[PDB]
């Protein structure tokens, strides 16, 4: 994983929300789940990450 | 109008007779199994389906798959049919293959750990079913590119071993050769046989870590 | 090209997943005396399609702190000691862990 | 009729009866070979000389 | 020839798995292509396998 390092931290940690995907069950009941996402390159642009 | 059809029309002397005006009747026979009743229209592409299960009695049970062949590390599922919700499973030789009944208790997941026959079964309390399982290694055979190689002093020709299946997870090879003082090889499909002497035949044989112990043999010829 | 084709019917039923999410508690907290065994009254979200498992941390506040729920709920007891604890009402296996 | 768009010059040539054309990587023998790959090839140019 | 399945109904819960097997009457070699009436609600893998 990209393993970002926060500004107010002294250790590396996985990115927050990396793998999060919203799922809606029967009757429209939302929920979130994390999946194994793996990337090859990550950059910054327009205050965003790619 | 419509036309009532049933697959495997062997569950009764007259399974479904021609509907008098719109509908027909149903019957049964002294046997279990899964079938489908297709209510097809005259000719238009409209084919419905109705799933019925003969419980084989009052609270009997019958498994969908009777015989299964799984590879190491794989997994399968099982399906039962009963009238009583409580469905307690029981498999002889428990610690060779695990089982995890789902919430409904009518479905269970299988997980193969190692090779070895298993006869996982269930128990409703009155009747009982069975499901033979035969765990097979991830490999069935192997093959090499050469069997009559010929080298000279110092020359070391590389051999390749293409496993039978296109892929094999957690696979590893530990090449072996009697009296390794003549040569040594190890690693993976790539052998890289090294030659030390100018004469003396050798028997380069594979030893697949996983999969069937069955291997091949090659006869080096330095002369 | 496919010269012949045959279809196979197969139905499936997915029980509702609504109300199986984290439940809500009416008696979020309940204080009793030293050695009182006031019963507990609560219900999960509609208590539909699934069961639960009542667990308590530091199971030393009674000879039998919380016995296996008969059908859905169980009873509570106490012991001659004080302190803070938590009662986790966990579901069968899903990631649903409440706290009282 | 080949034209260079960098200097604006026209020239012609011949092709070997092309029904189509395209770009692709070459065979392993021309995609960059290795000494320990010609384990079956020898100096007797077995149908391969233009190397 | 005619094809049949030993499974016609099943009860599942969100998060549970199940595996179905297709078997035609003859033992010949044929191609398979699974279909679904309502998109979603399930995840498939290797649709070309029995």
């Amino acid at each position: 994983t990209p393993q970002v390092k926060e500004f107010e931290s002294e250790y590396f940690v996985d990115l927050p929300g990396w793998g999060e995907q919203t799922v809606v069950d029967n009757d429209g009941n939302p929920s979130v789940k994390k999946f194994n996402w793996k990337c090859e390159r990550v950059r910054s642009f327009n205050n965003r990450l790619f | 109008n419509l036309i009532w059809e049933v697959s495997n029309s062997s569950y009764g002397s007259i399974t479904v007779d021609p509907s008098d005006s719109k509908l027909a009747t149903l019957t049964s026979f002294e046997k279990e199994g899964n079938l489908v009743v297709t209510i097809s229209t005259a000719n238009e592409s409209v084919v419905a389906q109705i799933a019925v299960n003969i419980i084989d009695g009052d609270s009997g049970i019958f498994l969908s798959q009777d015989t299964v062949t799984i590879r190491k590390g794989g997994t399968t599922t099982l399906t039962a049919v009963t009238g009583k919700t409580p469905v307690t499973w029981s498999s002889n030789n428990a610690s060779i293959v695990s089982v995890t009944p789902n919430a409904n208790s009518l479905t269970a997941v299988i997980t193969a750990n190692g090779e070895g026959n298993v006869t996982i079964t269930a128990d409703n309390g009155t009747k009982t079913a069975s499901c033979e399982i035969v765990s097979i290694p991830q490999i069935d055979s192997i093959s090499l590119s050469q069997s009559d190689v010929t080298v000279s002093r110092g020359s070391q020709y590389i051999l390749t071993a293409t496993l039978s299946p296109a892929n094999a997870p957690n696979q590893n090879i530990t090449w072996t050769s009697s009296n390794p003082n003549i040569a040594t090889v190890s690693g993976t499909s790539t052998q890289g046989t090294i030659n030390a002497l100018l004469a003396g035949f050798t028997e380069i044989t594979a030893t697949t870590e996983e999969g069937n112990r069955v291997a091949v043999c090659t006869v080096r010829v330095d002369l | 090209v496919a010269t012949v084709t045959k279809k196979a019917s197969a139905s499936i039923k997915i029980y509702p997943v609504v109300s199986q999410i984290v439940p809500k508690e009416s008696t979020i907290s309940m204080n009793f005396n030293q050695t009182k065994n006031l019963e507990v009254s609560l219900l999960p979200a509609d208590a539909n399609n699934t069961n639960l498992i009542w667990e308590v941390s530091n199971s030393s506040y009674g000879s039998i702190t919380v016995d296996p729920s008969d059908s859905k709920l169980a009873t509570l007891t106490s012991f001659e000691k004080e302190g803070n604890l938590v009662v986790t009402i966990s579901t069968a296996n899903e990631s649903v862990v409440a706290q009282i | 009729a080949v034209w260079n768009y960098e200097f604006d010059t026209w020239s012609f040539r011949t092709i070997p009866y092309a029904q189509c054309i395209g770009l692709v990587d070459p065979p392993v023998l021309e995609r960059g070979p290795i000494w320990s790959d010609f384990q079956e090839i020898t100096w007797d140019d077995p149908s391969i000389k233009e190397l | 020839s005619s094809v049949t399945l030993d499974i016609v109904s099943a009860s599942l819960d969100v998060g549970e798995e199940i595996v179905i097997t297709a078997t035609a009457s003859p033992e010949g070699e044929y191609s398979y292509q699974w279909s679904v009436d309502k998109t979603g609600y399930v995840s498939t893998t290797s649709v070309t396998g029995k």
